[PDB]
């Protein structure tokens, strides 16, 4: 369901697998441009594993087709992200997600 | 524990009656109690004949005369004013105390609570006036006040008679959506909130959800606010069920409250070009013009910088053209005057929509982009790279 | 813009309004709002707020109490809470601050040096809202402190720098929005654990140069340098008590080797006499605390001290240099300077001001007060043994921020695990003392008024709340002597809501009647204090009971007896722990129980006591006959007849074990013989041989709920203390009728064992 | 062990004397109104402020102990006498003849720790016959016709302390069976007997000299509409104390042993029946004819006959 529209391009050769980690730097957003989450602000970048269930399909699915260095726009629809229910104080129900995600190191 | 008083002949030799005096305050207390709860039952119960059915109109309707027993019994529990000395201040707010508590332990809160529910049986100063008369129409809202006033009063700083009566809050938040006494029963509603935090156990999240909606449809007040922080914590203690059900019913959506967010400084260049097209002089309808970049970087602080190209129009035939009124985050694309294209999306008032490219990607450094602009039949066009 | 709100006053005070509204959603340790308020306004747009000059004032101060109450309040609290609590190890960098550099001229440095003192960790979880299914947010979300110190320090000194020359734009408005969000954004960094030594010496520096505390400041600001000072203050105690434990590491070391020296000398060379001995019951006899109270005297010329004088030499030296620290003939001479200077300057609104300055200036012209106060509540345990007892520590405080919030499902099972946590902790045995100067027992009671407030027979809602409470407190009073005794103190309390928790077989332990009896059990000294304000109470009680039934008995289903065997069963319990000890009843404690039940002759059971029912034998027979029949009780039930039974058992077990004693003041005593004729009076003896006379049959097992054999035992017990065997036919004729049956059927053993 | 024996019994000893330099130095207007005044002035607001229970309030319960420590061969006897009409006056002026009386009417009849200081406050004020002091504090009770002092005076003399024999035996009982630490508060037989003798002779220093206005004062508030006799509770109290030492006596009949308790717990009801008579004494020591009869028309008697039967066989 989640779908990339390519921003900057990243050479397109090493690809996220199984068993490794991907350092990330994303700037979630509402479908109304609201932005509801960044790893910029916090200056951190995230850090998260491949294939072990721990940040959302809608993310990791999109994560798996990027490259190294690759912008990308990952467009998710509800059910992939939260479903109905949403995030309690956040995520409102039947909400869709815009993340612009760039890879910055793939472990 | 009741032993009746039974007059006898015989008796017991152990009654040993002492007699003790009450205080003026106590003593007028009293007789204000009479006074006001033989007007209020006659008002009752004129009220009552003539909305049960309809009945000839012979009835006793002290229209004036509960304004101003109402107006009167305001005043009468009016807090002491604090440009004022301590201990008269201190003797004011016993005295006060005890006047609430005479009045609570009579059951007339109780009374004006029923008043406020035959009167709002009405709808408007203009249903009420085809039914009791064009006075008592048009002073039924005076009324309603000054009834919700005197309930407030009646429960401004004490905590036992708010204790009391938070078993009628699930009809004070029913009829919080009057819009005609919406003022009253909020203000009602935060002062015994602020006071007894046995209320707060009571609230459950239809009465939260009335709030917000009430808070959605009259508009933004600041004592909505209010009265949500006191249900979030009453006296140094929090309720977390209360808490995260304003956190989650509040501010889900962002329709409600005012949001916020940090952008970008943004500016504009251009030359000192001006093209006018219509009958007569002309300049070939047809300009164009490339542009190139040195250094560029995605995302300097915290966002994506911004960087577009276009053409702007004016508004007639004088600068200064139409759009984001300046020092804003609008460039050009961003109002109806302006069209800019920035390596993805073509812009044009405000509003992005992404079109096709060999490679399309963002204005990188060392891009080539050439903007044509013909006026008459065709419009502006973009060449990326070629 | 954010700034174009100065002029709308509409707009402005909606969205102060709103700030304050985002920071009471997550006012107190609720994290699960606060991950979600973080996100909601942002994480650099607060940095912005706190930055900018040009801001309105109540956002700028809205702003700061949003960042302090999203990130920094929670840890500022939890590390508050433990400010007056001073547990250091006897690690070997411990023992490096016993110097605490006050002589050569020199004073140090408040808040400059060394701690090694146990204090609550800090950690922040990362705010990330793609990640699906979160630990636990258990802390807060994590926030940049480098930036924000240095950040602080930057405006801080702009500030100052600001207010020297007094204009007429101070930033937000007044003076006021300028500088209190800054100062107490200031003190909660400073509270947190922050500004390591050199930062600390610069925001000293600040001050100090003999600034901030000679300007013109207004109320409110001078109302937060009180708590800086204060803080000042709490810190230079805290490095006092440290020094004090360091010293003491030495001192002990070389106090216990000497006194064993000496023990070993003179036992060596023994010469005995009739003197060794009173010299030589020291060693034994007269436990530690005296013993160290004994050994431990001189401010007169002289005392028995014993050889080591060595170490008095040493001892004076080290008392004198705490005195000369202390304010006793440079920190107290400013701050008593500044606290006059204010008031003398002008009259000062805001009492709370005033008080705050007064109970500043106090503690700086006492001085050893904080001592005298907090040596008390200080310990050390061992450089061996941190894990556990950090880990305890933070369990407590969990404890304790759940009692300052409501109690609700999450928050009591928080609790219980907490509870559980600090239960299996090896501390809580190892130093039962450190628990006692933590005030854990107290902290569990106020907590558990909490819950069993409200109402008083009309809700006794969260039990499982109320039972792991009870049964921490009575583990809590079982592990020790002093426990008991500091129990004992809200022993008064809890029995009048001790009606609680009782007509239920699910806490037969768990409950505030059963915590009383653990804090008064096995205790002469408690027993003897235990007058009576409150025996008269349980008597009461005990009457009520036996002349009402249980209306959630009767709503259950039950036949409506009318009276009730559980709460009376309960009350007769407590009464035996509280007239029997170790063996031997104290005669005042059953003197004063005697006439209280036979002032109110309703206690005793209808059956037994009243113009109807004859007593125990048909009273015995017709509870047994209940149990045999199913139609008189609840259709894992309570069993009437086996209650039934129970109480008269409980009963007569309480006036057996009340009887005098076993004729050593009987003999000769006058009181003691009226008791027994009383005893007698009551309970005629062929009821009693009777009762024991059932023979109970002897079962493939049975069910246990029902005539008892441990109700025989309470009437064995009656007849040995009240009346006796002395008689040899009465004892052949009880030996025939109420026992040989009991015995043969006890001996009618081969494999069908279930009951022991 | 040996940190607790440290704080027990090596830093409270009385290392430090500062309670006249701080009052001095709190009393100078450098440059209005002294910071002195203003605490007096806070104490008040705080005494006045209407509650229902007397709080804690260690901010009061220690600047009250100083206040009171600051006050205490004929030149060098009446240098000291006037220098301490000086102290008294220091901190008498500023509203404290005023803050003891409304902080004893702010309790209600609360036998407590403020009350006990407050009593204290009273007592280094008011030493000696201040007549100006006594003065002040009638006129101030006079123009502001409260009874919430004269019923709390009377609360709290209703439930002071009494010799009981059951506790002392108990206690006895306790000690022989097992070396139990001595309790602190006068082995819990007579509760709070330096309280009682404190109350009794600020009582006295109320009435000291010949001041008849407070003599009649305190036998009948005129001008109120409650007034409670001060003299009968007075003997009532007697009475009580009266009874107990009878029986505490009685309890050592036969027995020609009197031990150190016997001496302690006996020497502490002694001096408070003396503090008593000391202030029934100044109660009728002027010829205040009233309060002459008030004692006529009463249960001293019984009392006067009791202590007689009790001397006859204690001597």
């Amino acid at each position: 369901g989640v779908e990339i529209e390519t921003i900057s391009p990243g050479d397109g050769r090493t690809f996220p697998k199984k068993g490794q980690t991907c350092v990330v730097h994303y700037t979630g957003m509402l479908q109304n441009g609201k932005k509801f989450d960044s790893s910029r602000d916090r200056n951190k970048p995230f850090k998260f594993r491949i294939g072990k269930q721990e940040v959302i399909k809608g993310f990791e699915e999109g994560a798996a087709q990027m490259s190294l260095g690759q912008r990308a726009k990952l467009t998710c629809t509800p059910d992939v992200a939260y479903g109905a229910t949403g995030h309690p104080g956040v995520i409102p129900p039947n909400a869709t997600l815009i993340f612009d995600v760039e890879l910055l190191n793939l472990e | 524990i009741q032993r009746k008083a039974i007059m006898h002949h015989e008796g017991h030799m152990d009654d040993g009656l002492n007699l003790s005096r009450s205080q003026h305050e106590e003593s007028r207390t009293a007789r204000v109690i009479r006074s006001t709860v033989f007007l209020f039952n006659r008002f009752i119960r004129g009220l009552d004949a003539l909305s049960k059915k309809v009945k000839l109109p012979t009835i006793d309707l002290p229209i004036e005369s509960v304004s101003l027993s109402l107006q009167d019994l305001i005043g009468y529990f009016h807090p002491p004013d604090e440009h004022l000395e301590h201990e008269d201040k201190q003797n004011r707010l016993r005295a006060l105390k005890n006047r609430q508590n005479l009045f609570q332990e009579e059951g007339m809160i109780n009374l004006v609570l029923e008043c406020i529910d035959r009167l709002h049986v009405y709808s408007s100063a203009a249903h009420f006036a085809d039914v009791a008369g064009r006075e008592a129409g048009e002073s039924w809202k005076s009324i309603l006040n000054s009834l919700y006033e005197l309930l407030a009063a009646l429960i401004r700083g004490n905590r036992k008679n708010c204790a009391q009566f938070s078993g009628s809050l699930d009809w004070l938040i029913s009829r919080l959506e009057r819009l005609e006494a919406s003022s009253g029963i909020l203000e009602v509603l935060h002062c015994v909130l602020v006071e007894s935090p046995e209320a707060l156990n009571i609230i459950k999240e239809g009465h939260i959800k009335s709030i917000i909606s009430l808070l959605d449809k009259h508009g933004r007040n600041h004592k909505v606010l209010d009265v949500l922080c006191s249900l979030c914590v009453c006296h140094g203690v929090a309720v977390r069920s209360n808490q995260h059900l304003i956190c989650d019913n509040l501010l889900p959506g962002r329709d409600l409250l005012l949001q916020t967010r940090l952008v970008n400084h943004v500016s504009s260049m251009r030359p000192n070009i001006f093209l006018g097209v219509s009958e007569g002089s002309a300049q070939y309808k047809k300009w164009y013009y490339e542009l190139m970049v040195d250094h560029t970087e995605p995302f300097v602080t915290a966002e994506a910088t911004h960087l577009r190209v276009g053409w702007a129009s004016t508004e007639g035939y004088s600068p200064y053209p139409g759009g984001g009124e300046e020092w804003g985050g609008n460039g050009v694309g961003d109002d109806l005057f302006s069209y800019g294209f920035d390596g993805l999306h073509l812009w044009s008032g405000c509003i992005a929509r992404t079109v096709s490219s060999p490679n399309q990607h963002l204005l990188r450094t060392d891009d080539v982009i050439s903007c044509c602009l013909d006026l008459s039949a065709p419009s502006i066009s973009f060449r990326i790279n070629g | 813009d954010i700034l174009e709100l100065t002029e709308q006053e509409e707009l402005l005070q909606f969205h102060y309004h709103t700030l304050r509204l985002y920071s009471a959603v997550c006012a107190l340790g609720n994290h699960r709002v606060a991950h979600a308020l973080c996100s909601h306004v942002d994480e650099p747009q607060l940095l912005y707020a706190i930055e900018n000059k040009y801001m309105p004032g109540l956002l700028r101060a809205g702003y700061y109490d949003l960042l302090i109450d999203i990130h920094l309040s929670s840890y500022a609290t939890a590390r508050l809470m433990m400010n007056n609590e001073f547990i250091v190890p006897m690690t070997e960098e411990t023992k490096s601050i016993t110097l605490f550099p006050d002589e050569n001229k020199k004073h140090g440095l408040p808040g400059i040096g060394l701690s090694t003192s146990l204090r609550p960790r800090m950690r922040f979880s990362s705010p990330s809202f793609v990640s699906i299914s979160n630990d636990c947010y258990q802390y807060s979300p994590e926030f940049p402190l480098d930036i924000l110190k240095a950040k602080t320090i930057q405006m801080l000194t702009e500030a100052v720098k600001e207010g020297s020359l007094h204009a007429r734009d101070p930033v937000g408005g007044t003076t006021e929005f300028l500088f209190v969000p800054l100062i107490k954004l200031f003190y909660t960094l400073l509270i947190m654990g922050i500004f390591h030594n050199e930062d600390l010496k610069h925001i000293l520096q600040l001050i100090e140069p003999s600034g901030l505390l000679q300007m013109k400041l207004p109320e409110p600001v001078k109302l937060q340098m009180c708590l800086l000072l204060q803080y000042l203050c709490d810190c230079q105690v805290r490095h006092r008590i440290e020094a004090i434990v360091a010293f003491s590491d030495d001192f002990v070391a070389k106090l216990q080797d000497n006194q064993r020296f000496r023990y070993n000398e003179v036992m060596q060379a023994l010469n005995m006499s009739a003197a060794l001995t009173a010299r030589k019951t020291r060693e034994f006899r007269s436990p530690p605390q005296e013993q160290i109270n004994m050994l431990l005297n001189f401010k007169d010329d002289k005392s028995e001290c014993p050889c080591p004088e060595e170490i008095r030499d040493q001892l004076l030296d080290f008392h004198e240099d705490l005195m000369t620290h202390c304010g006793i003939e440079s920190l107290q001479q400013l701050i008593s300077e500044t606290m006059v200077r204010w008031a003398q300057e002008s009259v000062i609104e805001d009492p709370e001001l005033v008080r705050a300055m007064f109970v500043l200036l106090h503690r700086q012209y006492d001085g050893i007060g904080g001592l005298v106060r907090a040596l008390p509540k200080t310990y050390t345990i061992n450089g061996v043994s941190v894990e556990d007892t950090i880990n305890l520590l933070a369990s407590l405080g969990q404890i304790r921020s759940l009692l300052s919030v409501r109690m609700g499902k999450e928050e009591e099972k928080l609790m219980i695990r907490g509870l559980g946590d600090i239960m299996n902790n090896k501390v809580f045995y190892q130093h039962p003392n450190l628990m006692r100067a933590l005030g854990m027992h107290e902290t569990v009671m106020e907590v558990m008024v909490n819950v069993l407030g409200g109402g008083e027979s009309k809700e006794i809602t969260f039990p499982k709340m109320v039972a792991n409470c009870c049964r921490f407190l009575c583990y809590f009073c079982r592990i020790s002597r002093q426990n008991q005794k500091a129990m004992f103190d809200h022993l008064s309390y809890l029995l009048e809501n001790s009606s609680v928790g009782l007509a239920s077989p699910a806490m037969r332990g768990s409950t505030p009647l059963d915590v009383a009896a653990a804090s008064v059990m096995d205790n002469n000294e408690l027993a003897l204090a235990l007058r009576e304000p409150d025996l008269e109470k349980v008597v009461r009680y005990l009457a009520g009971c036996g002349l009402q039934s249980c209306q959630m008995l009767v709503s259950k289903g039950y036949p409506d007896i009318g009276w009730n065997p559980v709460e009376g069963e309960r009350y007769l319990d407590f009464l035996r722990f509280a007239v029997f000890c170790n063996g031997e009843s104290v005669e005042e404690n059953a003197n004063v129980v005697v006439r209280l039940l036979i002032r109110r002759p309703e206690c005793f059971g209808p059956a037994l006591r009243g113009e109807g029912g004859n007593g125990l034998l048909a009273a015995m027979e017709e509870a047994i006959k209940i149990a045999e029949d199913p139609s008189r009780d609840g259709p894992d039930t309570i069993h009437m007849g086996n209650a039934i039974m129970t109480f008269y058992a409980a009963l007569i077990d309480l006036l057996g074990r009340c009887a005098p004693e076993m004729h050593l003041i009987h003999a000769g005593k006058g009181e003691a013989i009226r008791i027994r004729s009383i005893l007698r009076s009551l309970i005629p003896l062929g009821d009693l041989v009777g009762v024991i006379s059932i023979a109970f049959q002897m079962p493939e097992p049975d069910m246990s709920a029902g005539f008892c054999p441990d109700h025989k035992a309470a009437m064995v017990l009656f007849l040995d203390r009240v009346y006796g065997i002395e008689v040899q036919d009465f004892l052949l004729h009880l030996l025939e009728v109420g026992f040989l049956p009991d015995l043969r059927a006890a001996a009618s053993l081969d494999t069908a064992a279930l009951s022991x | 062990l040996f940190l607790q024996g440290y704080e027990k019994s090596w830093i409270e000893t009385e290392e430090h004397y500062f309670e006249d330099k701080l009052i001095e130095d709190l009393a100078k207007p450098g440059a209005r109104v002294d910071p002195l005044h203003q605490l007096i002035l806070l104490f008040s607001r705080t005494a006045l402020t209407e509650k229902c229970k007397l709080e804690e309030d260690f901010l009061y319960m220690a600047y009250a102990d100083i206040m009171a420590k600051s006050c205490h061969s004929f030149e060098e006897k009446e240098m000291e006498k006037q220098k301490l009409l000086y102290q008294q006056a220091r901190l008498h002026d500023r509203g404290a003849a005023e803050m003891v009386l409304q902080t004893i009417s702010a309790s209600k009849g609360e036998t407590g720790p403020m009350v006990a200081a407050t009593l204290k406050l009273g007592i280094a004020i008011l030493n000696g016959g201040n007549s100006t002091v006594q003065q002040k504090m009638l006129d101030y009770l006079k123009e502001k016709k409260d009874v919430g002092f004269f019923q709390s005076l009377a609360g709290l003399m209703q439930s002071c302390s009494v010799l009981d024999l059951n506790a002392f035996e108990r206690q006895n009982k306790a000690e022989g069976l097992g070396m139990v630490t001595e309790e602190g508060s006068g082995e819990k037989v007579l509760q709070d007997d330096e309280f009682t003798c404190d109350l009794f002779r600020f009582l006295q220093l109320l009435c000291e000299g010949h001041n008849s206005d407070f003599q009649n004062y305190l036998r009948t508030q005129t001008g109120n509409n409650t007034t409670v006799n001060i003299i009968i509770s007075t003997v009532d109290y007697l009475l009580r104390v009266q009874e107990s030492i009878s029986d505490f006596y009685w309890y050592y009949s036969g027995k020609d042993i009197i031990d150190e308790q016997g001496q302690r717990n006996f020497s502490k009801a002694i001096q408070v029946a003396k503090q008593v008579f000391n202030t029934l004494t100044e109660y009728i020591q002027g010829p205040c004819t009233g309060n002459q009869q008030s004692l006529a028309h009463s249960r001293l008697w019984d009392a006067v006959v009791g202590f007689l039967h009790v001397f006859a066989h204690m001597q």
